């Protein structure tokens, strides 16, 4: 009946044309059952599970095309599917890691809040088995370590899986935030360990940062001058607001009176 | 997060999106909050025929968020599909906001006294006399003369004193109520 | 009637409100 | 009526919540009337 | 610094003693 | 209350410090 | 012994004297607030007695 | 047999007196209190009803069973009747049934007779004035009966009390007028059986159908009766919504408001424990430690029993993520101790900077971590061990080689040694300066500053805004 639907799931797509064609057939599924509110008779939710599979690979295609609104749309569909008032559904292979792999990109981009609230659904489903959780959290510990080194070794071993363009922006948001979390303010260091900072051998990123940092570019060294920095005093700049503080506070004293 | 369906071009997914909204929004009342800016894509598009109902659900999430006058603005841009359906309690609040803003707008235009008066939408004054049909059909003179005092206008008030039956002398002591609460001459 | 007396109940309320700020400023000056 | 007499329950409630507010603020004046009369009688004591 | 000290002393005395005589007058009369 | 929420549910050191001498 | 305010320097063979005597404001502060602990402890008796 | 047979008569007379006069003096007294004054409310029998309900929640409740005077159900639930001068005859009929119960068997067993009984107030037609008296006369037998947990044929009777409370909810949507002074007591009593909604529904599975129903009740109380209504319903929301995903973290954002005024007493403190775990899920530790501490510190007097010990348990969790925690073994109670016994060595492993000490705690106590529900932060606390570990050794050691500190920092290569301290300054940990060749980490410190401005300038608004509130209290409490 209806279909052909999952015939393109095993072959995936050679380009985005088949992904848009699958969006068209999925749109016909949205033209009949849509997303809700059909409770059933869960036999009508069987093609919702058949939709969940192609929507999971639709998220793999959405990250394959790097488009953010696509992914977050199909991810919200998978969410609302598992968030639907009827929780019982046939078990899918990607049902687990769609939380954890998105969580991998979520925390490894340095979000310390959304990790807790992503696994705050219930602890039981996260505890059982198929745990990808250990890699991102220790990766974040290696972000402020920082790494670079152990992360590049962790860039060779990833769970992963099938999510790439997320870890690409994850790497970019790692690189710029290391330059943001380094200085100000840090003290004097030598050159070859700043070669160890950005690794490679003599990359052009060390020129991009030694400019951006500023900070200092010294020969065979680096400095925090001058000095430590800007030397806040603060002298009488706070004295004006100190006057204003009791200006309106004696106004509150007159409000009593 | 059902609002993510609006990223796709064709409007049939939008009508199916609001078809998801008006049902399960009970738990999703707060879910549409951050995505209201995406609802504005439908509210600002004239070629979208369901932008009315888009202003209905946008008025529902703004009703949960605590926005009142904003919900009244989208109630004006909610077309005919808004005023037709009233269930649960969405009514007493929006008609309190509508009558309040309306009577203080009429008081605002009454001090001019004439000319330059601010524009008045036909729908907000439409639900004035239309919801006043409840006062006319149920034959309640106490509330009818109440709203008749609120509107601060002599036309619809001339219709209230023109309502059927009697009210033989009731305009007399009604003016006693007026003069009692009267502000200025 | 209901809306009538409803518009009659904020008179003495605002009158008591201006009496609040009054007696506050009153006992503020008399305090000094 | 829903406009209305059931709506007047909300309308009159606003003036009921402000009634309780103004009542709470009325007592805020009432006990400071006792303190005002306290030091006023004490002003009659320094006049005495 | 002394200002904050008077704040703590004035708030301590007045608030504690007033709430005492307040809660006592209400619970005894009511 | 009983209302609301609640009804629902280097050593010391002795030996090591004395040993630090004879260690080296 | 604290009678001699200052300190020496062994590296360059220097001895420097410096002092900032007054603690008085901290004494007043501590005397107030440390006892004001027991103050609220004394108010624990009355204000928790009206509860039970 | 003769001892157990003759020890049956003594117990009933105590419920025959206090359980009879509890809703007779408080409920019948609230009738006169609801006729006038009626200021505020107050309606002090509403808080006295809280004292009686909390009294029954320990001993003796009513039902059971107990085979002692089951005729108390038809007593108050019938015979309004009907207008006040006719009710006085029924006020004598309670004494008439006291004599009838003092003569014959007195109907010591009801059970299946609850079906006509609970529907008898609908046979009277009607009380008609006080809905709280009709809802309380039906619920007071049934609400303490939920503590029996028989789970046979009487669960739908609790559901019938929920339907009677839904008739109380529709009347909670209509009258007024205008000005209901009995709806605050309806907020009190219904919040109770809304938690009995939670318990009875939790007998099988989650209440999610009642989540849309709670949102229907919570939103229909807006904005009129939200006062003391919205606070209890928000805890009813937050509690089980904390048990079942999702979005409540961003939902309470747009829900607030605040919602003022905080009522009643510990209700706002326990709410700050519920939303305390919420605001702890965002991991900001200043607001999380202040909402967790203010949750426990604001709650007197208990007993009972262990959930007031649970707020203290999860309280210092954010303090473990702060990097510095005291040893709490001196705060152990006779109960809270045996409950947190794994959490003891946990916070002891947080104080220490050893990795294997903390990891062994995770592997051994992971079962208790499943019982508490807090997991995700246990693996990331290893980063708190590397930051507190470097805070330890750096400030500790004069100049420490990156090879010697590499044991406790478990890697500390010649490269990452720069970032450990540098990115700790980004987190405001240690000022240690390191010139990297071999290398060696030479930690010095020079700071003399601060300890001044924000504390004293805030103390101005602190004390003043406080005494202003204490004014708003005392000045307004002088009505008598």
């Amino acid at each position: 009946m209806y279909e052909q639907l999952k015939g393109e799931w095993n072959r995936k797509s050679p380009n985005l044309s088949k992904c848009g064609e699958e969006l068209g057939r999925l749109k016909l599924v949205l033209l009949e059952l849509n997303f809700l509110p059909t409770t059933g008779t869960k036999l009508t939710k069987q093609q919702l599970i058949l939709a969940r599979d192609i929507l999971e690979i639709g998220a793999q295609w959405s990250i394959l095309r790097k488009d953010i609104p696509s992914f977050e749309r199909y991810m919200a569909q998978l969410k609302c599917y598992y968030f639907d008032y009827k929780e019982q559904l046939p078990e899918s292979a990607y049902m687990h890691q769609l939380l954890g792999l998105n969580l991998l990109f979520l925390l490894s981009q340095n979000r310390v809040a959304e990790f807790h609230t992503e696994l705050e659904r219930l602890p039981a489903k996260d505890i059982q088995t198929n745990v990808y959780i250990k890699h991102p959290v220790s990766l974040e510990q290696y972000l402020m370590e920082g790494s670079y080194n152990k992360v590049f070794l962790a860039k060779g071993n990833i769970p992963a899986e099938s999510y790439t363009f997320f870890i690409d922006i994850l790497l970019d948001t790692i690189r710029d935030e290391i330059a943001g979390c380094i200085e100000k303010a840090y003290e004097k260091i030598l050159f070859t360990e700043a070669t160890r900072i950005l690794f490679f051998n003599t990359p052009k990123k060390m020129t991009d940062y030694a400019k951006k940092r500023g900070w200092v570019l010294g020969p065979n060294n680096y400095y925090s001058f001058a000095s430590q920095q800007q030397k806040p005093e603060d002298t009488t700049i706070p004295s004006t607001e100190l006057a204003k503080q009791v200006i309106e506070y004696a106004r509150q004293l007159e409000m009593i009176v | 997060g059902i609002i993510s369906l609006l990223d796709e071009d064709e409007p049939q997914l939008k009508e199916f999106a609001l078809h998801k909204l008006n049902a399960v929004v009970n738990d999703f009342w707060a879910e549409i909050s951050e995505s209201v800016d995406k609802i504005e894509v439908l509210y600002e598009d004239e070629g979208f025929r369901s932008r009315q109902f888009a202003a209905l659900v946008a008025s529902k999430v703004f009703y949960h968020l605590g926005a009142f006058e904003e919900s009244l603005n989208y109630a004006l841009g909610a077309g005919d599909l808004f005023n037709v359906n009233d269930n649960s309690e969405y009514v007493e609040t929006i008609i309190a906001k509508c009558i309040d803003h309306y009577t203080k707008q009429c008081v605002e235009n009454a001090d001019l006294p004439e000319g330059e008066k601010k524009p008045i939408d036909q729908r907000l004054e439409g639900i004035v006399n239309k919801m006043f049909q409840r006062c006319l059909d149920d034959h309640k003179y106490k509330q009818a003369i109440g709203i008749a005092l609120e509107t601060r206008r002599l036309d619809v008030f001339e219709k209230t004193i023109l309502e059927s039956n009697d009210v033989p002398g009731m305009l007399a002591y009604s003016l006693k109520l007026c003069m009692s609460l009267m502000q200025n001459k | 009637d209901l809306y009538s007396r409803y518009k009659k109940l904020q008179q003495e309320l605002e009158f008591l409100e201006v009496q609040e700020e009054y007696i506050k400023d009153e006992q503020k000056n008399l305090k000094k | 009526l829903e406009e209305g007499k059931a709506g007047s329950g909300l309308r009159q409630y606003y003036l009921s919540k402000i009634e309780e507010l103004q009542l709470i603020v009325n007592d805020k004046s009432q006990n400071l009337r006792r303190l005002q009369a306290q030091r006023n009688e004490l002003n009659a004591k320094v006049r005495l | 610094y002394l200002a904050s000290l008077i704040r703590s002393v004035v708030a301590l005395h007045n608030l504690i003693n007033n709430k005492i005589a307040n809660r006592d007058a209400e619970k005894k009369e009511g | 209350m009983s209302e609301k929420k609640q009804p629902v549910d280097l050593r010391a050191e002795l030996e090591k410090h004395g040993y630090k001498m004879e260690t080296s | 012994d604290k009678k001699f305010h200052g300190i020496l320097d062994q590296g360059e063979g220097v001895l420097i004297i410096f002092d900032e005597p007054p603690v008085d404001k901290t004494y007043e502060a501590a005397l107030e607030t440390i006892q004001n602990m027991s103050k609220v402890v004394d108010s624990l008796y009355n204000k928790a007695k009206k509860l039970t | 047999p003769p001892g157990g047979g003759e020890q049956e008569p003594p117990p009933p007379p105590a419920p025959q007196d206090v359980e009879m006069k509890e809703e007779a003096a408080t409920g019948g007294g609230s009738t006169g209190e609801a006729d006038g004054k009626t200021a505020a409310a107050a309606a002090e029998h509403s808080q006295r009803e809280l004292d009686t309900v909390t009294l029954e929640d320990i001993k003796e409740h009513v039902k059971q069973l107990e085979k002692a005077v089951s005729g108390k159900e038809p007593r108050f639930v019938l015979r309004a009747l009907r207008m006040l001068p006719s009710t006085s005859r029924r006020l004598n009929h309670y004494v008439l049934y006291k004599a009838v119960q003092g003569f014959f068997t007195s109907n010591n067993a009801t059970r299946d007779f609850l079906l006509p009984f609970l529907e008898e107030p609908m046979d009277t037609e009607a009380d008609l004035q006080f809905r709280p008296r009709t809802g309380k006369a039906a619920s007071t037998p049934l609400l303490p009966e939920v503590e029996a947990y028989l789970q046979l044929l009487v669960v739908i009777f609790m559901m019938n009390s929920k339907r009677y409370k839904e008739a109380q909810k529709i009347s909670d949507d209509l009258m007024q007028k205008i000005s209901t002074q009995n709806r605050r007591a309806l907020d009190l009593v219904a919040a109770k059986c809304y938690y009995y909604h939670a318990r009875v529904y939790e007998f099988l599975d989650k209440l999610d159908v009642v989540r849309s129903f709670l949102h229907a009740r919570l939103r229909t109380a807006t904005l009129r009766h939200d006062a003391d209504g919205q606070a209890t319903l928000l805890n009813l929301l937050l509690r089980n919504y904390l048990h079942y995903s999702l979005y409540d973290q961003a939902e309470k954002l747009v829900s607030k408001s605040v919602f003022p005024e905080q009522a009643n007493n510990n209700e706002w403190a326990r709410y700050l424990y519920y939303t305390g775990r919420i605001k702890a899920i965002q991991l900001e530790y200043s607001e999380a430690r202040r909402t967790m501490t203010n949750a426990l510190r604001k709650a007197p007097q208990h007993t009972a029993v262990g959930f007031k010990q649970t707020v203290h348990k999860l309280l210092i969790v954010v303090e473990l993520l702060l990097g510095e925690i005291p040893d709490r073994l001196q705060f152990r109670q006779p109960s809270l101790k045996r409950s947190l016994m794994p959490y003891f060595l946990l916070t002891q492993a947080v104080r220490t900077g050893n990795l294997a000490k903390f990891n062994q705690v995770l592997d051994q106590f992971g079962e208790k971590f499943q019982a508490d529900g807090t997991y995700t932060l246990i693996i990331r606390l290893r980063h708190n061990v590397i930051k507190t570990g470097v805070r330890m050794i750096s400030l500790s050691y004069s100049r420490i080689s990156l090879a010697d500190i590499a044991q406790k920092l478990q890697l500390d290569s010649p490269e990452d040694a720069e970032f450990i301290v540098a990115k700790a300054i980004r987190d405001g940990v240690i000022e240690a300066s390191i010139n990297h060749e071999k290398g060696y980490v030479q930690s010095k410190e020079m700071i003399d500053i601060y300890s001044t401005r924000e504390p004293q300038l805030a103390f101005h608004q602190r004390i003043s805004f406080c005494l202003d509130i204490h004014n708003m209290s005392v000045k307004a409490m002088r009505f008598p």
